[PDB]
């Protein structure tokens, strides 16, 4: 999971 | 927004759609190319091809279970492109590049046409 | 193999499937959650959820145009998860995290359950 | 396009  | 994103989600979705295709699960159309028949999902075909997008948004053609392609289309070229649609992988070789580019131009798959043009220019 | 790969293909496919969902094109099922109704593509639901995969591979349920979820399922939690299925983006907030995790456990969306558990453990 |  990432900060888009 | 303040959303988080799962990097591998789109790839995992496409992998599962290809698993459904290989098991013939919820396929709703057969694409006829010369004598050869290819089963697929209308939504995946539309998501990948400008030609199929046009066909299946048409109020009459959206309900057809069989689509016949132009007799000039090569079944091997179509098979390679259908595999690309479901995997992101293109089996481009010296012996098939002309048939693949012609089929991609007919199917309106702009990114495939672009890489075929570049590979032909290099040779 | 000796294939080449187009990096953005899977993401572009998912973006187009979401465009079809927003325009209600080729949607073949309605998911009923309490009073709320959500239109979707069976193949996308199966590709994202262990629960929908089980439902639509069943010889009788594969033909249903309406699926009613357990009354305990929160419509907002379902809406956030349906949005994630079609975009890879999860709108996870303090006020919805419990409803999102419970819905993801019911839908069998392992990666969503994992990030909800981690975010709850941090707080 | 890349070599996968
Ligand atoms: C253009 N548009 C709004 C849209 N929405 C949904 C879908 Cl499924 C779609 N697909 C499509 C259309 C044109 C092209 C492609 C897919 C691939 C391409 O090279 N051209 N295009
Ligand atoms: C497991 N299998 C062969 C398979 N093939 C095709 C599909 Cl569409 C599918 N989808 C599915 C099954 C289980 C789970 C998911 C999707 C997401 C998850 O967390 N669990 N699973
Ligand atoms: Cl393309
Ligand atoms: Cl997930």
């Amino acid at each position: 999971w990432v900060i888009p | 927004d303040s959303c988080i994103q799962f990097t591998r989600h789109a790839s995992d979705v496409l992998l599962n759609l290809n698993r459904l295709r290989s098991r013939d699960i919820l396929t709703d159309v057969v694409i006829v190319v010369s004598r050869e028949q290819f089963r697929a999902h209308k939504t995946v075909l539309m998501a990948c091809s400008g030609l199929f997008y046009s066909i299946f948004t048409d109020q009459l053609k959206c309900n057809l279970s069989v689509i016949n392609l132009d007799p000039e289309i090569n079944p091997e070229g179509f098979c390679i492109l259908l595999d690309f649609m479901y995997t992101s992988r293109l089996n481009l070789r010296e012996g098939n590049i002309m048939a693949v580019m012609a089929t991609a131009m007919y199917l309106q798959m702009e990114h495939v046409v672009d890489t075929c043009r570049k590979f032909i220019k290099a040779s």
